[PDB]
């Protein structure tokens, strides 16, 4: 439809994330969140009968828990760095793996939510 | 009395098992034998150990396993030829043989993940370091890195112990560089005329969005042709799709390394759906060159310069094809399997390598002899025809020649080729022959084999032999030795053969017998054969992707992929944009390289058979000494004539 | 990127030996995306075009996309700050499309450029960052410093030689450029 | 339906197996190996139960090559099959016991002849090459000068002709050219003659079975 990929925009705008970590790091994380929490998730919700009812409670501990899960992202990248130097590109480029693999197992879990 | 013989490779090898089988014939008893090792000259006693008793329960056989150590000493002298004495102590008996030991210890494989690198860029390049046998070896390896002129940039030294055998390194080309053919050359310790080494270039460039193949219909142009060469121009998507672009060809003769182009063969041909043609009329091609004479023109070859440009104008990709040849005949012959020695009376083979003019081998194209042309076959998918013929038991030397009998063409098309064999010679002219025939197909590791042992000889000498002694090369060492009885009067004696994974991927068979005979003088008669087996991995290793489902997967889509190799192993891994193999598609390796090298490093370079037992030895690779006093010929040239 | 992919495999195994596995192909293509077609290098203060390509490969269906080029304070084109260049295409099926922009670089290093493409009546979008090397205006050149041969027995007496090498003026160098200086050691090989 | 309980996970058959042999040259073994509800099996390793050196794998037609070195002597011949595949006990490796016979000749002169012939997946139009073994003493062995060999395919004569052999071969090779016309089998008839004895015609024949791919 329509009107559930306004509302799945709107959750998906209210995600704050800090500015003063380094400019690759957030560039990575939100294209890894946008691009497997986002583009699976608009594809699945965009194709609903316009009067079908959607949930939104789960969406917002999803939220709650992409929230949490990135600070443990950016946790390994800073100081958890033992391979490398601390704020270094390898080692944020060796954590991303666990990363986007626990967000498509997050995916693959949540996708129960969006139907009752 | 009983005759000692010992068999050992006829080229040695630094820090390597390196067998050599002990055997005894009319031995009585238990027959101890030490054998030593001294250096040639003097005595530096180099090794002496490893000594075997011989027992008659077990036909009197025996191989003793060892390695030469790598001293300073075959290290001091790098530029001429050295050697080695092997001596053995059968009792009261001694024996003693020189030999030429080589200097190499190994092969150095060098895999780049990519081709081309642009300046500033990483480079990332693995060296494997496997030993003669093709297994993970501990040794120290000098890398240096060479620019396009000629001059050493980078060196290091690194160790392959505890790395199985993979040593992964990087270098970072400055920002700054002469653009050109760079080149990575590596060496072992041990012997540092040996010189391995790989080809990258750097150069300007930014990556394509397409990739261009230009296909001629017939990888050859006949000269007597009235239609003129046809090249289809097949341009498509790297990512699978289709283009709708515009298309320039241009033909140019390429003769020796002088390019000459042709003006007139310019074309603008509109590329639709991803395909498209072009002509090229023969008065073109013959008014282009100077000389408008035809048969000139045999030899030289033409070469394709196409470039496709988008309809919207984006991205031009250049794509060249060079090297169709100019040849009146559509077939070539070649006898570079053949056996040049035959036997009199006796069945010979004739192993035909008909191949395409370009060089790839040919499919299913009839071949023929002259005299008696009832005799036809067809060559398999390997493009190699059987033949058979019945040779007269005259010494006189027997010409064959060959010529292929395709239909649809005329005689003036078909190839041809001329060949001289000479007869099998025996010892005192005792008419003393040995023949051993066998399959020769497309074999696979496990299918069986069955080796047919052809003795020829008068009814009086017939009962003396009672067995034959038959050794199996491959890559430059021995396999496997045995006994096969045969009891009198069995003309024929079969010997079932278990081809495993590591007969890859060319072993050379030979076989022997002894008796007495003339007037109490001893003597030897031998054979050898040349087998071909299917080029493929020792292992299995596959790599196919688990998702079977989603096709074309998103980018930044995670996918699942199964790596099917065998328990135990070390994996390396690299994925490589094919826009790059677009751009260069050379230097890289391939399981073929790896055959190809090892089969180039042999030691014998004759497809079986040979002058004479010597001679048959010599050309298989081994020597053969007796207690009595019979002996091979003498090596000491590394690469063969 | 939007491209195919080839993997090779190698094996090392104590036991077998070495094997080398048939390339594997991946593809991995999506039904929109961008492919910024860019010169690898350009040179400062001095205009070339480049070309944006909004491929669609769906099915019959039709797009509106709207492209952007977002400003970037190292190159001077039509964006700024406060104004945008906004271009609102369509991209019929099974077709492309090619949008030429005007960029001017401004400082030398290794510069950046992106474009961003949003679908109408569809939620779909993608955009590509790639980075062109910007160079100053200039050429190779490779004058000798300096020639010698070393002989201390015959150059300098007392068994000793001391070689001055003076530095290359380099008047004409451009300002603000690195300058390596290799170095060559070779010996006389005398024999026989 | 038809799956069966069979303590063996193998078969054996000796159908194509020829129940006659030529003492002093190499009788052939066409085992047959199929599973056990009667599909062909494939790539299992068959041997002979004595001097177990001797061993091969089937093709992928079911079938695997074997060779034995016969002794020349009259006594009945017996041969015992049984696989030896890894990873199995003595009890589910099959077997199975076959006793053949010797070749009858006339006038016991021991005048034999054998004709060895490759057994794989043959194709039409690849070559083939068969062996023409030869077994007389040399007083004997100048008189023969040719061979007729004849091609049965659907029981009818494809083809004769005559091999030539001039004397003091021991063997001669005779190459074939299998056609689309030779599917799906043909039987290679070989048979020579001269005088023999003291004044009595002799005539000696064998015979070969070869498949064709279907
Ligand atoms: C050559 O040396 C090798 C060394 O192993 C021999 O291989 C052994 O052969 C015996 C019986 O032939 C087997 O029982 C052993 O298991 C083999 N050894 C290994 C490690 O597998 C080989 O037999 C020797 N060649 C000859 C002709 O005896
Ligand atoms: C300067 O560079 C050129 C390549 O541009 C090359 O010939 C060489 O390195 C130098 N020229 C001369 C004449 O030495
Ligand atoms: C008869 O035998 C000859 C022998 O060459 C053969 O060519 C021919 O096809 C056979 N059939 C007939 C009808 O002649």
């Amino acid at each position: 439809a329509n009107n559930h990929i306004r509302t799945v925009l709107k959750l998906f705008r209210t995600i704050d994330l800090d500015d003063s970590k380094k400019s690759f790091y957030l560039t990575a994380a939100k294209y890894g969140i946008q691009t497997q929490l986002r583009e699976p998730i608009i594809r699945i919700v965009g194709g609903y009968l316009p009067s079908t009812k959607l949930s939104e409670a789960c969406v917002k501990n999803m939220i709650s828990e992409v929230y949490e899960i990135e600070g443990d992202f950016y946790s390994k990248f800073s100081y958890a760095c033992e391979d490398h130097a601390p704020y270094s590109v390898e080692c944020l480029e060796d954590a991303r793996d666990d990363y986007l693999t626990q967000l498509v197992e997050l995916f693959k879990e949540t996708k129960k939510c969006l139907r009752e | 009395s009983p005759m000692y013989s010992i068999i050992t490779p006829n080229i040695l090898r630094l820090e390597s098992e390196e067998t050599m089988v002990l055997e005894a014939h009319d031995a009585q008893g238990d027959v101890p034998v030490t054998v030593t090792v001294h250096d040639f000259p003097g005595k530096k006693l180099v090794l002496s150990s490893e000594k075997t008793v011989l027992t008659p329960a077990t036909n009197h056989m025996g191989n003793v396993t060892f390695t030469i150590p790598a001293n300073r000493e075959f290290k001091s002298e790098k530029g001429r030829n050295k050697f080695v004495t092997v001596q053995a102590t059968f009792g009261t008996q001694v024996v003693e043989k020189v030999v030429l030991v080589s200097l190499q210890s190994g092969y150095l494989f060098i895999q780049t993940d990519k081709t081309i690198y642009t300046p500033g860029s990483t480079v990332l390049y693995r060296i494997f370091t496997v030993n003669h046998k093709l297994l993970p070896v501990g040794r120290t390896v000098m890398v240096n890195i060479e620019n396009p002129e000629g001059i050493p940039v980078k060196q290091d030294s690194l160790s392959s112990q505890n790395q199985l055998g993979v040593l992964p390194l990087s270098w970072d080309i400055p920002e700054l560089v002469n653009m050109g053919q760079w080149k990575i050359r590596a060496y072992y310790e041990n012997s540092p005329q040996q010189v391995f080494s790989t080809e990258f270039e750097v150069k300007e460039y930014v990556l394509p969005s397409f990739e261009v193949i230009v296909e001629p219909t017939e990888k050859f142009y006949y000269i007597y042709n009235e239609k003129g060469l046809e090249v289809t121009i097949t341009a498509r998507f790297l990512y699978g799709k289709k283009v709708e672009g515009t298309a320039f060809v241009i033909f140019g003769i390429q003769d020796g390394e002088q390019r000459i182009s042709l003006p007139e063969s310019l074309k603008r041909i509109p590329i639709e759906d991803g395909s498209g043609e072009v002509v090229l009329s023969r008065k073109v091609l013959l008014d282009g060159v100077q000389n408008p004479r035809a048969e000139d023109l045999v030899g030289k070859s033409l070469y394709v310069s196409a470039t496709v440009i988008l309809h919207s104008g984006s991205d031009m990709v250049q794509a060249e094809r060079s090297g169709i040849p100019i040849v009146t005949s559509p077939y070539q012959i070649h006898f570079t399997k053949t056996p040049k020695y035959f036997k009199p009376g006796m069945p010979f083979d004739l192993m035909v390598f008909v191949t395409n003019p370009d060089g790839s081998p040919a499919y299913r194209v009839p071949v023929a002899v002259q005299g008696e042309d009832t005799v036809q076959s067809l060559t398999q998918g390997d493009g190699v025809a059987k033949l058979s013929i019945n040779t007269h038991p005259s010494q006189k030397p027997l010409s064959i020649t060959v010529r292929t009998k395709k239909q649809e063409l005329s005689e003036a098309e078909q190839a041809t080729r001329t060949m001289q064999a000479l007869p099998y010679s025996t010892v005192g002219n005792s008419n003393n022959y040995l023949h051993l025939s066998v399959l020769r197909t497309e074999l696979r590791p496990g299918e069986t084999l069955n080796v047919n042992f052809l003795l020829r000889m008068d009814r009086a000498h017939e009962a003396k032999i009672r067995y034959y002694t038959y050794l199996i090369m491959n890559k430059g060492r021995l396999l496997k030795a045995g006994r096969q009885v045969r009891e009198p009067g069995q003309d024929l004696v079969v010997l079932p053969l278990s081809i495993t994974t590591d007969f890859i991927p060319s072993f050379r068979l030979v076989a022997y017998y002894t008796l007495i005979g003339a007037s109490g003088q001893r003597e030897v008669v031998a054979d050898s054969v040349w087998v071909d087996v299917k080029d493929s991995c020792v292992g299995s290793l596959v790599v196919k992707s688990g998702q079977s489902e989603d096709r074309q997967p998103v980018p930044g889509q995670q996918m699942t992929l199964k790596i099917e190799g065998d328990h135990g192993a070390r994996v390396v891994l690299v994925a490589v944009d094919k826009g790059v193999f677009v751009l260069n598609k050379k230097n890289k390796l391939t399981q073929s390289k790896i055959w190809d090298v090892v089969e180039k490093a042999d030691i014998g370079c004759t497809p079986g058979s040979g002058k004479d037992y010597a001679g048959v030895f010599s050309d298989a690779g081994l020597t053969f000494t007796s207690s009595s006093g019979q002996q091979t010929a003498q090596r000491a040239e590394l690469q063969c004539p | 990127s939007i491209t195919t992919w080839e993997i090779l495999a190698v094996s090392m195994s104590d036991k077998k030996g070495i094997c080398v596995a048939d390339p594997f192909e991946v593809t991995v293509m999506q039904d929109f995306f961008i492919d910024l077609r860019l010169p690898y290098s350009v040179v400062r203060n001095e205009q070339v075009e480049i070309r944006a390509v909004l491929y669609n490969y769906r099915q019959n269906q039709e797009l509106k996309v709207r492209v952007e080029l977002l400003h970037n304070p190292a190159f001077c084109s039509l964006a700024t700050t406060k104004r945008r260049h906004q271009q609102t295409v369509t991209i019929p099926p099974k077709s492309s499309l090619s949008v030429p922009y005007v960029i001017v670089p401004l400082k030398t290093g290794l510069q950046e450029v992106e474009v961003k493409a949003a679908v109408y009546h569809h939620f779909i979008s993608d955009g590509v960052r790639k980075s062109l090397k910007v160079v100053p205006e200039g050429i190779r050149m490779n004058k000798t410093v300096a020639v010698r041969t070393l002989d201390p027995e015959r150059l300098g007496r007392e068994g000793v030689q001391k070689e001055d090498i003076p530095p290359a003026d380099l008047s004409d160098q451009v300002p603000d450029t690195e300058s390596e200086t290799r170095i060559l050691l070779q010996g006389t090989p005398v024999a026989q």
